[PDB]
């Protein structure tokens, strides 16, 4: 499954502009963006429901796409085996009954499995939306937000549960949610959308993680420090609202504090700590509103 | 091929699940029974013979009307719940959508030609008289045919564009029960009277609606082949539209 | 504000068990639980909606109560400040201009303030509930998961506004939401909620005991810090042949490190350890599931 | 004291507001100016003369199937977007809830008396004939009250038990066509038509409907009695239901 040079215009109003993407070796990948930026749009047009988007997709016809969009799409009058039934035999090559009986006791939805859809609560709803997605047996599952309106422990077992069938099945995941440390628990890549171009491409591998050492202090106080750590040591990278500058690991402190006391200036707060996917977050998209 | 048939089996099955489905039939069946009990029970016939046009007439107008509401129900059905989008993945699939949907509404109509030849048998079974003829209730099941099929991809086009319900449902009553209503006030137009007359009889939906009351189905030459046209051009519209709109 | 001895059953099924609630010099409070553990009881009971108390409930009639529950109501086919006029004659005492257009200013739904609803977005629409919450003039607040619909940056600006108006005025906060991390952002105590009552509960200024923060200074500086230590604070573990001091948790490190900068001391090592709102809900509700 | 006025006063504004009142004006001015053409182009009367209490019972069938039609709308809207917990919040606010949408229905009746009056009024003054009396209109007004305000109180009662809403519109026809339906064959019963005919007289809803297409208003004492207390039964159980019912 490729993408080349796609850039999606409506109107005078550009919405996507010449993005290039991959699954190269990686079998979770996150989405990661603002609302109205064309999450949704990206997302349709990987789903299949715009074709005048005037450019090229390499996809197979003898490969099947299971999907999740923003919301769980359900007969609601009727019952949830009679939707299960449904896209099973509408969808896939027909019924399994042990392939779909195992989906079932995997999430769990057994106890409540006979009654209408109409009575069920949003979580329910949502985790039966998620196996009709499975339902289609597909090679690449792509889901927007799966744990909308979740508690921690139930997306945490949800998560972890898709996990567990990733060996199983030969499945490529793509996950455009937010809640972005829900998502570092289960993600190999994460890409940031931001004025439609793939600004960023963050893949994590094995637990090296890039320490870093975090140091917060005053903007009044922060450009000068700034200037510091630009003239001694080389910089990754800088948050000016918050006033973090995140230098890499230090094991000694010490240079650094008797330089800043025969600098008269101090710092507010000093760590280092494992990264994570909200420092790069903030510093791609801090920029656009504040 | 398996979508196209599975399209049109759950349909069926949501028909033949619903109570509101043996509802019409008891109320059809109730109107046909009174109008039947008081040609029998008139005092000018002591031989309670009964003759079969008026039934015929009434039978086909309701349940004519109950066929048209089911077959835009289940046009609308996917559209008012939004299960839609799980069908527009592929082209293949939206080119089966269309086909097992079409599929799924001669069948509904074949079904409900059935229910009418049926219903009728029991009525002339029950009376006595003289019983008509083989090619009349043949030929009446072509009329449901020609009937439903214009007007579902008429309604399925609209709702195409749309993508709503309330509408659509206004609108098909709209086009069946306007023109009987508004038909004796044409003449009344100044000097264009006679011109709407005579053209209406090309118009597709004018004379479709008059010969929806008519027991006969009698058709001339260019009104056979202006209605399979519009067919063929609704149905080639619709296949070209699904597979270059974007949703 | 009290609640004292509730307990609530529907048949045999006992969802509150003799819960007490005081607002005790705390202007943001955190809820947390599960899903169906009768959160939305509890904010039901509290917001006056549920009248078969069992228990006793003080209200003055003076105080305004203002609230936002499940999903935002507003009146579709109606414009947005139709909403604000019609929710200000009746719930408030009146209309005024100034107080309804500080509102509407600051959270910043002004260019799209007179569409109709049926045209909005979820994000959108959940900022005009919390809106005609604050357009009460309310003496309490009560949000019933207040940001199931934004993008993390929108949901910071939408808190610190919050924050704002929690400064600017006079109101208590009560706030039921899933992703804890942005709750201990802004609020001053949370209570965990398990088997209809409050388990645990935390105030996050005051810290807990288990919580330490870890410095190590050189060998030859350790008496003078161990003095200033022992002035200033409370001292429970030192270590000499490890180097290693670990105090009480604090969130400024100004006046510890200006007092060392000082003296001429630059420490080895410094670092905290804390417990944050995953840890502490981790480890209060692994029991239901696993 | 903002509480009692604040929704009365917009329900008044919502109706002079909304489209559809104006749709259904014209439809019933239409309605009533057909027939009343019709009638006065008879060949029976060649000096145009006209009776109206035809034309009385005809646009006040009209008028107050339509009024509650109305009143129901009214009386759903905040169930039907489920915007009534905004207002269950505490039992004064619970009873002036109450008590306004009371005094809306008061005045929404007294607007459809007078809309019926400006009706009746424009018809005298356009044709020829005898005039009505003043105590015709008042009577008019009192028979509006009564029937809009017990049956907008039972059907409140039934909005407040079961927080559906398209149960209240079926429950709402019901009410208004089930018994001409049923009156003409109630008789048939064996042994026991006399009793149930007589009890028909006693029921408030079956003579109140029985007189909806009456030309004159009267009433007995023990008809009063009970619709008076029928009232104030249902307004005292509604105050007490609505102060004791947990959402």
């Amino acid at each position: 499954m490729k993408l080349e040079h796609i850039t999606k215009k409506y109107g005078s109003n550009v919405v996507l502009n010449d993005i290039d993407f991959d699954f190269g070796d990686s079998r979770i990948v996150g989405l990661i963006g603002k609302n109205g930026v064309g999450k949704t749009t990206v997302m349709k047009v990987m789903n299949g429901n715009i074709i005048k988007f005037d450019g090229k997709v390499d996809i197979d016809n003898a490969d099947n796409i299971g999907f999740l969009i923003e919301h769980p799409k359900l007969y609601d009058n009727k019952s949830g085996l009679y939707n299960l039934k449904l896209f099973a035999q509408v969808l896939g090559k027909g019924f399994d009954k042990a392939y779909t009986d195992k989906i079932i006791d995997a999430f769990g939805m057994r106890p409540y499995i006979k009654k209408k859809v109409k009575k069920y609560s949003m979580g329910m709803k949502q985790k039966l939306a998620i196996a009709v997605s499975l339902m289609n047996k597909p090679k690449f599952l792509i889901l927007d937000e799966p744990t909308n309106g979740m508690d921690p422990d139930g997306s945490i077992d949800v998560l972890t549960t898709i996990k567990s069938l990733v060996n199983e099945l030969d499945m490529r995941i793509l996950i455009s949610s937010h809640k972005l440390e829900d998502i570092e628990l289960i993600c190999d890549r994460a890409v940031f959308l931001r004025d439609g171009h793939f600004v960023q491409d963050v893949n994590m591998e094995e637990g090296v993680a890039s320490d870093t050492t975090i140091v917060t202090v005053d903007h009044k106080d922060f450009d000068r420090t700034e200037k510091y750590l630009a003239e001694h040591f080389q910089l990754q990278n800088v948050d000016k609202a918050d006033g973090h500058l995140m230098i890499n690991a230090q094991k000694n402190y010490q240079v650094i504090l008797k330089a800043l006391s025969e600098l008269d200036i101090y710092p507010k707060y000093i760590e280092t700590r494992k990264s994570s996917l909200r420092d790069t977050y903030f510093n791609i998209n801090q920029r656009g509103d504040k | 091929s398996h979508r196209i048939l599975n399209l049109v089996k759950y349909d069926l099955y949501s028909i033949f699940k619903s109570p509101l489905t043996y509802l019409a039939i008891l109320v059809v069946s109730s109107l046909i029974a009174t109008q039947s009990i008081l040609m029998a029970n008139s005092m000018d016939n002591p031989k309670h013979i009964i003759v079969y046009g008026s039934v015929f007439a009434a039978a086909k107008w309701l349940l004519l009307i109950i066929g048209l509401m089911f077959v835009v129900k289940t046009i609308t059905r996917d559209f008012s719940q939004g299960t839609i989008q799980l069908y527009m993945s592929k082209v293949k699939t939206r080119v089966g959508y269309i086909i097992s949907k079409t599929i799924s509404i001669i069948l509904i109509s074949i079904l409900f030609a059935l229910i009418h030849y049926v219903i009728l048998i029991v009525v002339q079974a029950s009376s006595n008289g003289k019983n008509l003829a083989f090619s009349k209730y043949v030929d009446n099941l072509w009329f449901f045919l020609i009937f439903l099929l214009f007007f579902g991809l008429f309604l399925f086009l609209i709702t195409l564009a749309s993508q709503k319900t309330a509408m659509i449902f206004s609108l098909g009553v709209f086009l069946v029960l306007i023109v009987p209503f508004i038909k004796p006030f044409i003449t009344f137009i100044p000097r264009y009277g006679e011109k709407v007359l005579d053209a209406f009889d090309y118009i597709p939906f004018a004379y479709l609606t008059d010969k929806m009351i008519s027991s006969n189905f009698d058709f001339s030459n260019w009104q056979w082949v202006i209605s399979l046209g519009s067919i063929v051009i609704f149905f080639i519209l619709n296949i070209l539209y699904v597979a270059k709109k974007d949703i």
